[PDB]
RNA sequence: ACAGGGCCCAUUCGGGUCUUGUAAUUGGAAUGAGUACAAUGUAAAUACCUUAACGAGGAACAAUUGGAGGGCAAGUCUGGUGCCAGCAGCCGCGGUAAUUCCAGCUCCAAUAGCGUAUAUUAAAGUUGUUGCAGUUAAAAAGCUCGUAGUUGAACUUUGGGCCCGGUUGGCCGGUCGGAUUUCCAACGGGGCCUUUCCUUCUGGCUAACCUUGAGUCCUUGUGGCUCUUGGCGAACCAGGA
RNA sequence: UGACCCACUCGGCACCUUACGAGAAAUCAAAGUCUUUGGGUUCUGGGGGGAGUAUGGUCGCAAGGCUGAAACUUAAAGGA
């Protein structure tokens, strides 16, 4: 006689005692307050527009040393101030201050990647022309 | 607005992606049967996986119930017409013991090969894309065709075609216009 | 177990404890099968002819067997007494 | 040379016994291994997992290389064993034997629609080790071998061809997994369906039927 | 021009005769990207398609972007630097011979297209109903009662009897590759009857044979359907109860 | 009659032994009947911290409880 009511008329007490439970399970937490719209940068999104400030330097977390390349942004929305991260080379160079940049996630949700600490985004485009190209030289910049 | 026109993909990919398991039985397929891309091994795979349940579905009606027989005897005769399964096997039952590999022989791609009119499997194909082969007096330009058993004997070469008629064929309006 | 057309299609038929019509599943060791015996009408052991019966492992563990046979060759047609279906 | 040992060995060299289904009927032991070499030759091997341990000495860490080995053919015959050893070249090896004494039938059979030529099991079975639970289930025709790479493997060698599966069951334990699954197929035979009930009537044991050859 | 990877002989050369190949001399052929008469096209042109004239020899008419420890294809090449420059999505290189940095040669991958950042997807059985985990990894409420919610033992025609027909599968192909009959398996399905609701009454409706007024083409006959008369109601109109 | 012995049972409170099973294992007659994945239903968790804090809302006289963030930071923290 495990812990649940079982007979026939035990609809009522079931549609409640899952709907309570669900709570805790983290996911169903995000989706009811859902956080996504109020908290976090993109709100209910995937991508966005921003414009750079400084070119900050963030060393490592440690089993590592690794002085990586990050940029503060200004979005073109809530305004948060965010940092974000660059790929490939130096990549830095090609992000010349107060330029237009196109930001996206980091495929991890929330969370925070690899050897970087409070950091949660990547730089996809600039000006809107790739980075991918303004490192495999299929275009160049204005 | 208008009747929004209706369409299902045929493909159903795999559940695990990579495997030196199943992989090195596609490349034993392609290959041996012509084909091209993996977007063939998986078309079929779907359409067998399609039929397969309409059996499962039945079997679980009783036997004898109207629906079960009708499809079976309508289901079956659809596969007798395409050569797929024999005469002698059709109880129902049994269509289940049909692996990928039976269907492939009844693709025009290869039925040409066997009707040799083709060096290897290849010379079996350009041979289809290039308007060359023909069923009635009618061209077909697509490897995946599926051989309807009672045609088969009517498989050509057409009037149009260069290998049975209307003219020599381009490269010949050249060896006769430089001596 | 069999086909459509009377073809026994199996590895074998399992042998089944003789008092307990469970099963004997390959690698039992515990495993016995008895070969008691009969007398001929005389202190002479009858040869090439005997009873049979077949213990699981099952019950070797539980004391059981001694009282299970003492049902059965009294229950068969040799022994007299010791045993009771009314305890 | 083979050579022999025990009453059971001698017999099969000579060949007073023929098939493996003698031996699971009377349900013998098995100590020697050649005992199923002469018989089943069909037999083929397969290596699943070669992992290091470890028993950790005063200025070092000892190691072996569990292998774990599965053997059989197509026809209802699986083999399974697990001999650690040191270096691979005892470790597999006297795994391969470890499995061979553990050959075990199965009891391929019908889904429904009786038809002609066994493809699936007879019935639902389950197995348990520590954590894993395996729920093999009979599936109709070439449905498929519905499971992990490894289980597929086991189940091929043991044809068998088609059957649904499911786990529970930490099945990053390649070793406690197979342990289990194995203990279920080996247990098809250890499940009364109507078609057995017809009481069979005991043969006579080899241990005193060829009693004289069986000794010096 | 050599180098060869074969072969036929090698009593030792080496040639050789079917072959790829490193070439820094090579010479005949081939085209359009661009240029451009005309026609075209175009309301009007540009372009396309056509095409006279032109136009391919490397210093052209020149193809790039990203890497070359691992992940992950591919440099334990040369040069500089010495935990400083710098790289590195993560593991990590760099503190005097750096397979990672700067750069030379060399190779690898995509290739008129590559990279880069962001968001999303699959990967994710790390949101899960199918498919998770909750003895200690992060998780069984302190324990019990409870209004909802949710589930809820079994039992109320089974069996048998006759029909008649479909359309898969055999056995004849009946024939100048498909038409169908007997032989005959599978399999559905309508009847009807065995104590058998079919909401059921007023007509019209009958549609079927319990009918049979006559009988017989032909295998010495439960193989074949032309005809009105008593009598089948659910093949169905249409008002109700 | 009662204590007792034994035979049997139903209900306990545990224990030994196996492992056919399960597991990352240590071990487990339940953590078994789970990739052969599904008897009934209530709670909970989804990397480590920040922190069961700040906040609001509430029960208490108070101690305090129940409810319960985020920014930021980080490549491990952990189990056997």
């Amino acid at each position: 006689g495990k812990g649940k009511p079982r007979g026939l008329n035990s609809a009522r007490k079931l549609r409640v005692h899952r709907r309570n439970n669900r709570w805790a399970e983290n996911n169903y937490k995000k989706r009811l307050l859902g956080t996504a719209f109020k908290s976090s940068p993109f709100g209910g999104s995937s991508h966005a527009k921003g414009i750079v400030l400084e070119k900050l330097g963030i060393e490592s977390k440690q089993p590592n040393s690794a002085i990586r390349k990050c940029v503060r942004v200004q979005l073109i929305k809530n305004g948060k101030k965010v940092t974000a991260f660059v790929p490939n080379a130096g990549c830095l160079n090609f992000v010349d201050e107060n330029d237009e940049v196109l930001l996206a996630g980091f495929g991890r949700k929330g969370k925070a990647k690899g050897d970087i600490p409070g950091v949660r985004f990547k730089v996809v485009k600039v000006s809107g022309v790739s980075l991918l190209a303004l490192w495999k030289e299929k275009k160049e910049k204005p | 607005p208008r009747a929004p026109r209706t369409y299902s993909k045929t493909y159903s990919t795999p559940k695990r992606p990579y495997e030196s398991s199943r992989l090195d039985a596609e490349l034993k397929l392609a290959g041996e049967f012509g084909l091209k891309n993996k977007k063939e091994i998986y078309r079929i795979s779907f359409q067998l996986s399609k039929i397969r349940r309409a059996a499962r579905d039945l079997l679980t009606r009783d036997e004898k119930d109207p629906k079960r027989l009708f499809e079976g005897n309508a289901l079956i005769r659809r596969l007798v017409r395409v050569g797929v399964l024999s005469e002698d096997k059709k109880k129902l039952d049994y269509v289940l013991a049909l692996k990928v590999e039976d269907f492939l022989e009844r693709r025009l791609q290869t039925q040409v090969y066997k009707l040799g009119l083709a060096a290897s499997v290849h010379h079996a194909r350009v041979l289809i894309t290039q308007r060359h082969i023909a069923v009635g007096k009618q061209i077909v330009n697509i490897p995946s065709f599926m051989v309807r058993l009672d045609s088969e004997k009517h498989i050509d070469f057409a009037p149009t075609s260069p290998f049975g008629g209307a003219r020599p064929g381009r490269v010949a309006r050249r060896n006769a216009a430089r001596k | 177990m069999e086909n459509d057309k009377g073809q026994l299609v199996e590895l074998y038929v399992p042998r089944k404890c003789s008092a307990t019509n469970r099963i004997i599943k390959a690698d039992d060791h515990a495993s016995v099968q008895i070969n008691v015996a009969k007398v001929d009408e005389e202190g002479r052991a009858i040869p090439g002819e005997y009873v049979t019966y077949a213990l699981s492992g099952y019950v070797r563990s539980r004391g059981e067997s001694d009282d299970s046979l003492n049902r059965l060759a009294q229950n068969d047609g040799l022994l007299k007494n010791v045993w009771s279906y009314s305890r | 040379g083979w050579v022999p040992v025990t009453k059971l060995g001698r017999l099969v060299k000579a060949g007073k016994i023929t098939t493996i289904e003698e031996i699971f009927l009377h349900s013998l032991p098995v100590k020697e291994f050649q005992i199923i070499d002469t018989l089943l030759p069909g037999l083929q091997d397969e290596v699943m997992n070669i992992k290091p341990v470890q028993k950790q000495t005063r200025a070092g860490q000892r190691t072996r290389f569990k292998a774990v080995v599965v053997v059989g053919d197509s026809n209802g015959h699986v083999g399974l064993g697990i001999k650690t050893a040191k270096e691979v070249a005892g470790a597999i090896r006297a795994g391969i034997i470890i499995a061979k004494l553990s050959v075990i039938p199965i009891r391929r059979g019908y889904w429904g629609t009786n038809l002609g030529q066994p493809h699936s099991l007879a019935t639902k079975t389950t197995g348990k080790c520590g954590s894993v639970t395996v729920r093999l289930i009979p599936a109709p025709r070439g449905s498929g071998i519905v499971a992990s790479p490894a289980v597929k493997k086991l189940l091929q060698l043991a044809g068998v061809e088609d059957v649904y599966t499911q786990s529970n069951g930490k099945t990053r334990t390649l070793e406690n997994t197979l342990k289990a699954a194995f203990v279920a197929i080996g247990n098809t035979y250890g499940f009364l369906t109507p078609n057995l009930w017809a009481e069979q009537p005991l043969p006579v044991s080899p241990l005193d039927i060829y009693s004289d050859e069986a000794s010096a």
